[PDB]
């Protein structure tokens, strides 16, 4: 069968991490989401000529079960580490998360992209340079994405494969 | 076809049309009635308290949902508006009549069901007083008299026997020696299926409409939610601390042993949020790494743990088959409600256009409603199980981070972990024992009939 690439979204609640998956999923002219169905977190797609099937789990308002995050991220192949550009706690959260993903992996080297999230129409307090010297001293790529448009959206997941492909 | 008023004199008499009211293709499953998709807050205020039939679906959903897009207190506007309407004698008896008559029954409901919206706006209720006094004839009367009395009350705020309480090494009022090894393993998980089935029956709808958990003001809004999260979560880093400080390989193996009893306890009394704060403890990076420990487990034991690790995987797809297929009382995992809400939010539109007009999104209320609904049906069945007062005590007290933050607290865990059971190649090293009395499990058969 095709490729299935299992990836997980981390990331501090209450700045619109979720809005990431439900665009990739919802076709760019599509807004009727429904997250009680399979196809909510199951995507076919052609990355770089090559059809695969990302399978995306993202616990967005389960932030409070702080002790069972560890579960989620050792299946998962490869992550999004999600911050809101509009919240520097979102943006300093980030450090921790890669840190659980690290010692859940036992690796120092784990297929990671960290995501920029313009959510809204508040002022940014993240700027991209701050987050592009982050993802430097990871050693990970950096994307920024709109919540309303659907810009970085495709850039963010797809990026992420190639991570993984490269692993 | 009846005469009704003109706009200008009453909103409400606007006729319908594909720029203030739209519906979906199917019907109210049990009542033939259309389902609406969207409209204008008129239009919804309308079909709230239509002349045609009553709409107890809508009406209920509604009543659960309304506050992202109308604020209480024009709510009250609205259907105090609606009451006051303005071929006379068959209007008065098919359109004045009725719609009187359902603009009441909406307060009866508002006020017995969703309370809170007085108690946070003493003016709210200083109107609801105000205008059901104005209220006058026979037909209301009744009704009248319904809403006055739940008012006063709201103002003024079953089985056979239960089996007997099972007991280990500590006996009754003992506190002092309680604790994972010395409790009975029945008990444990007894107690803390009682203590986590009130907090699940605590959490009400207006701590999950509008995903009021994961907002600032959660602390204010959400409480009940964030305490039976609080209890979960307190209670897998338990779990995980009273494994990584049992250093004694016999000992540990003993503590995970009686860890994977209160589970098969937990599955038997259908409380899945305690199944999953187990799994949680025993797939955390301090615990999931003792494979020493794992090796010197039954394979009894590592079949149980393994089939309800199961219920995890693949997005909950096992957990809510079995949850569909079982009947209460039963304590959910409440995650996956709080993931389905937030989402169904911030994936549909709080508005739809129609011609240029803007109309409520209500499909998307109705989908809210529909999950506060599944939440409300597993909250009705108690336990047939006495409480323990010393054991209940000891389970709502339970700190284990102490003063430690989290993070602090995670990597002094795993620190433990390492210690125990260095990586390899490091070799296994020995420790002292620090339990005086027998790590020997009574088992999890119910001691006495
Ligand atoms: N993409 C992905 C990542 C992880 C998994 S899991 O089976 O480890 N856990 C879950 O599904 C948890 C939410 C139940 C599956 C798919
Ligand atoms: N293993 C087991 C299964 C069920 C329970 S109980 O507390 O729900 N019912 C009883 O004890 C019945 C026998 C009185 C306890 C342990």
């Amino acid at each position: 069968h095709m490729t299935e690439y299992k990836l997980v979204v981390v990331g501090a609640g209450g700045v619109g991490k979720s809005a990431l998956t439900i665009q990739l999923i919802q076709n760019h002219f599509v807004d009727e989401y429904d997250p009680t169905i399979e196809d909510s977190y199951r995507k076919q797609v052609v990355i770089d000529g090559e059809t695969c099937l990302l399978d995306i789990l993202d616990t967005a308002g389960q932030e409070e079960y702080s002790a069972m995050r560890d579960q989620y991220m050792r299946t998962g192949e490869g992550f999004l580490c999600v911050f809101a550009i509009n919240n520097t706690k979102s943006f300093e959260d980030i450090h921790q998360y890669r840190e659980q993903i690290k010692r859940v992996k036992d690796s120092d080297d784990v297929p990671m992209v960290l995501v920029g999230n313009k959510c809204d129409l508040a002022a940014r307090t993240v700027e991209s340079r701050q987050a592009q010297d982050l993802a430097r001293s990871y050693g990970i790529p950096y994307i920024e994405t709109s919540a309303k448009t659907r810009q970085g959206v495709e850039d963010a997941f797809y990026t992420l494969v190639r991570e993984i492909r490269q692993h | 076809q009846m005469r009704l008023p003109s706009a200008d004199v009453y909103r409400f008499a606007e006729p319908d049309s594909e720029e203030n009211i739209i519906f979906e293709e199917n019907m109210q499953p049990k009542a033939g009635i259309p389902i609406i998709k969207a409209g204008t807050v008129i239009k919804l205020i309308e079909r709230l308290t239509y002349h045609m039939y009553a709409d107890p679906n809508f009406v209920r959903t509604f009543l659960t949902t309304y506050r992202s897009f109308c604020k209480p207190q024009e709510l009250l506007s609205l259907i105090i508006e609606r009451f006051e309407i303005p071929e006379l004698k068959r209007f008065r008896k098919e359109y004045i009549q009725p719609v009187q008559l359902r603009v009441l029954n909406v307060c009866r409901h508002w006020v017995e069901h969703h309370f809170y919206d007085f108690e946070r706006d003493a003016y709210l209720l200083q109107r609801m007083e105000e205008f059901i006094g104005t209220v006058r004839g026979k037909a209301m009367k009744k009704w009248v008299e319904s809403i006055t009395k739940i008012i006063q009350r709201k103002k003024i705020a079953f089985q056979s026997s239960p089996p007997t309480v099972e007991w280990h090494i500590s006996r009754p009022g003992h506190i002092e020696t309680f604790d994972l090894l010395t409790l009975h393993p029945i008990e444990i998980a007894r107690q803390l299926t009682l203590l986590e089935s009130d907090l699940y029956r605590a959490v009400q709808p207006s701590e999950l409409v509008g995903s009021v958990w994961t907002k600032e003001d959660k602390e204010i809004n959400s409480p009940n939610l964030l305490k039976m999260i609080r209890h979960t979560t307190n209670l897998t880093l338990w779990f995980e601390k009273c494994i990584v400080e049992t250093e004694n390989l016999e000992e540990r193996v003993a503590v995970v042993s009686r860890i994977i009893e209160i589970l098969q306890v937990f599955q038997e009394l259908n409380n899945f949020n305690g199944v999953l704060e187990v799994v949680s403890a025993m797939n955390s990076s301090p615990v999931y790494r003792l494979d020493h420990t794992f090796e010197q487990i039954p394979s009894r034991q590592k079949k149980i743990l393994e089939e309800a690790h199961e219920l995890s995987e693949d997005h909950y797809k096992k957990y809510l088959a079995k949850l569909r297929s079982i009947n209460p009382p039963c304590v959910p995992f409440f995650g996956i409600y709080l993931t389905n809400i937030l989402k169904t939010e911030e994936g549909n539109p709080e508005v739809l256009k129609r011609h240029g007009k803007e109309l409520i999104n209500f499909s998307k209320r109705r989908k809210v409603a529909e999950i506060t609904g599944e939440i409300q049906q597993y909250q009705n069945q108690p336990y047939c199980l006495r409480v323990e007062s010393d054991i209940k005590r000891f389970f709502e007290n339970l700190n284990p981070m102490g003063n430690s933050m989290e993070k602090e607290f995670t990597d002094y865990l795993f620190n433990k972990s390492l210690e125990i059971e260095p990586r390899n190649p490091k070799p296994l090293p020995r420790f002292p024992k620090k339990y005086s009395y027998p790590l020997k499990s009574p088992g999890v058969r119910p001691s006495n009939p």
